[PDB]
């Protein structure tokens, strides 16, 4: 029996562009192999050019006649890591671009949370030790005046 | 000396494991798995073939009536036809002209070279593993074949090594399995003695050389033409025929795991899941003296280069000092990083250098050579080539350090953070302090 | 490219230079014969066509 010839691939990120070259109906055939598989295969009669996905796991394709072939990924990228924060942010988005939206969003949302708590502790900390002396005509002490912006600058 | 560990079950993996005999110097064990082959256990339900229907002459009675007899053969059709007047090429026989009467008998039989082309209906459970490991270590190679269940113990250059039941309990394997040639086929068959015409299993026999036979075709016979000897019959065509046509995929081409299917006996091979525990024996000849080898002291380590590819793409430098030349037994504590070797060449210089695999932006593993210790930290910079033809070769873990540059920008600002909630707590809690002191 | 338009490129017509890349592999012969096997991605220029 004859050996079809091998095709051309053409590496992508996480995908091969791969061109078929059949002289009579061969088979193809490919599978990527990981937990749950991709599974598809084919009768390729005329020219054609395919596009087929490969994860970190790898796969394989059966082209013909010939042995399979097999493909891995590489933890590629195109973020710059150990650089300023919002470059380490699109590294870790070119990789696993699901959990780095979700981690990103709930620190900031905790951060706010915490600056709002803050922000707040103040202003009625404010209100209560500037309360007792803004209920009688007195003197609001220069000294303490000065330390804590009230509302009187300088009217009492 | 008794030692355990766990290593993973990926073909071609370079696990070494480190043994730490206090009184003695440690040593480096380097063992991989060369090839699996997952063996279900099969108990044989009935075997599929092509039919060949077998249709005996008619019996033309010239002035009479004939009876038909029942007959214990598979799938038997026999009936009688009133008034025919047959005729053969130099005239017409059965000079009366309507009192004649025709038998038509026709049955079902296996085909001629069912032992040679045959589909077989399985069932299988209980799969049991096997592997064929390589151990190296010292100057002693070589490997060997076990069975992966804690029941078999093989003996290694005086060491003894049994490799603990796997992890998990996963088989490509359903229930029931349909085999036929080199390929395996997740099938769910009809029981022996209710099969289908037209589809897998119209006919059904216990055993390529058993006699009994179960055939359900729907074979019919149909009254023959005038002036004609034919015997005309209508049957469904053959349902292995046509199970070759759409049967569908395999499981050669859908198993899971990347683990290839194979026949006779069926087993699915190189097949990467779960972890496999060893447990070993050492005698006291393996290992060396403490005054024998090198003393290491003043362990620094540092990393020139840091790439964090499926090749081995960092180098690493060790510093020390030493009284005499000899080797030692190096190893990562942490499987962030995989080193290459197991064992190094020492020397009066004080410099040595080691490579190692890490998939991690900012990796942190404490390294070791011969009795002493250091702690490697490192930054790595991605891979530019999008895809390569061979497995990874470290474990896989992409968490960064605590001291890395992410982690230490999330410090800084949480801290400021935290100073800034501090303060507003403490202000709160000095203004009502000071409401209740009055 | 080998397989694609212009996979084999002259200047002019009677130019005598010539760039070609087809992808042509040799293989190695079965034993007893004499056949000089080899592999080659088909014309680009047909395929173009
Ligand atoms: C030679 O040919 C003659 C026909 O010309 C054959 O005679 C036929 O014989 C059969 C039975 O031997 C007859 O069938 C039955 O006969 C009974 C007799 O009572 C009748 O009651 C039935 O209704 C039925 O017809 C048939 O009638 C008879 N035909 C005739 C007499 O014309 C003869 O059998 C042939 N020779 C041999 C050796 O068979
Ligand atoms: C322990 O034993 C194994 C098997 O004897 C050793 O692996 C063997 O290593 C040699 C040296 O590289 C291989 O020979 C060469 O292999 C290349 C591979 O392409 C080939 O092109 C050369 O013509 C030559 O044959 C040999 O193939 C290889 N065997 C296997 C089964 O892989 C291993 O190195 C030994 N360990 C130590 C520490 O010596």
């Amino acid at each position: 029996v004859p050996m079809a010839r091998e095709p051309t691939v053409i590496h992508g990120k996480r995908e091969v562009t791969l061109h078929l070259h059949p002289d009579h109906p061969t088979l193809f055939s490919y599978r990527t192999l990981g937990e749950d598989p991709q599974y598809h295969e084919e009768w390729v009669t005329a020219a054609v050019e395919r596009t087929i996905p490969v994860p970190v796991d790898g796969m394989e394709y059966h082209w013909g006649n010939n042995d399979p072939v097999r493909l891995w990924s590489q933890l590629t990228t195109e973020g710059k890591p150990h650089g300023w924060p919002h470059q380490i942010v699109q590294y870790y988005y070119g990789l696993y671009p699901a959990a780095t939206v979700s981690a990103v969003v709930g620190m900031s949302l905790l951060a706010l949370i915490s600056i709002f708590a803050s922000c707040y502790m103040l202003v009625a900390a404010r209100s209560k030790c500037l309360t007792p002396y803004a209920l009688t005509p007195g003197a609001a002490v220069p000294w303490t005046l000065g330390i804590l912006c009230c509302a009187p600058r300088a009217h009492a | 000396y008794e030692h355990s560990t766990v290593m993973p079950n990926v073909v071609g993996f370079p696990y070494k494991a480190h043994i730490e005999r206090p009184g003695y110097s440690p040593l480096t064990l380097q063992m991989q798995v060369v090839e699996t082959s997952l063996e279900p256990t099969l108990n044989l339900e009935y075997i599929t073939c092509e039919y060949k229907t077998v249709v005996p002459s008619p019996y033309v009675k010239c002035c009479g009536a004939s009876e038909c007899s029942t007959k214990e053969k598979p799938d038997y059709q026999c009936k009688v036809y009133t008034g025919v007047y047959p005729f053969m090429w130099g005239g017409a026989y059965c000079f009366c002209d309507s009192e004649n009467t025709q038998l038509s008998e026709a049955y079902v039989d296996r085909s001629d070279v069912c032992r040679h082309d045959h589909a077989s209906a399985y069932k299988a459970h209980t799969a049991s593993l096997k592997a064929k490991v390589r151990v190296m270590y010292g100057n002693v190679n070589q490997t060997v074949d076990v069975y992966v269940n804690g029941d078999h113990a093989v003996t290694i250059g005086g060491t003894q090594f049994i490799f603990g039941p796997l992890s998990s309990a996963w088989t490509p394997f359903d229930n029931k399995i349909v085999v036929y040639k080199d390929e395996v086929f997740n099938q769910d068959f009809p029981p022996y003695g209710s099969g289908q015409p037209g589809r897998f299993g119209d006919i059904q026999s216990r055993t390529v050389e058993s006699n009994d036979l179960y055939a359900n075709t729907a074979l019919k016979l149909a009254r023959p033409s005038p002036g004609m000897v034919h015997v005309p019959y209508t049957q469904t065509p053959s349902g292995f025929k046509y199970w070759l046509k759409e049967k569908g995929t395999a499981l050669n081409t859908k198993a899971p795991f990347g683990c290839q299917i194979k026949t006779n006996p069926v087993r699915a091979m190189n097949c990467a899941v779960g972890n496999i525990p060893v447990s070993m024996n050492l005698p006291d000849s393996a290992f060396t003296r403490i005054v024998e080898a090198p003393t290491i002291i003043d362990l620094t380590c540092t990393v020139a280069t840091c790439t964090h590819s499926s090749d081995f793409g960092g180098v690493l430098t060790l510093t020390y000092k030493t009284d005499k030349n000899g080797d030692c037994s190096v190893h990562s504590h942490s499987n962030v990083a995989t080193l290459q070797e197991a064992t190094a060449k020492v020397k009066t210089a004080g410099k040595v250098t080691l490579h190692f695999s890490t998939a991690s932006a900012s990796p942190s593993f404490v390294v070791s050579l011969c009795s002493a210790r250091a702690t490697c930290s490192a930054s790595c910079e991605p891979p530019k080539d999008h895809i390569v033809p061979y497995a990874a070769s470290h474990s896989n873990v992409v968490f960064p350090d605590m001291s890395g540059t992410a982690l230490s920008w999330v410090q800084k600002i949480s801290g400021g953070l935290g100073a800034f909630a501090i303060g507003a707590i403490l202000v709160l809690v000095v203004v009502t302090c000071i409401g209740l002191r009055r």
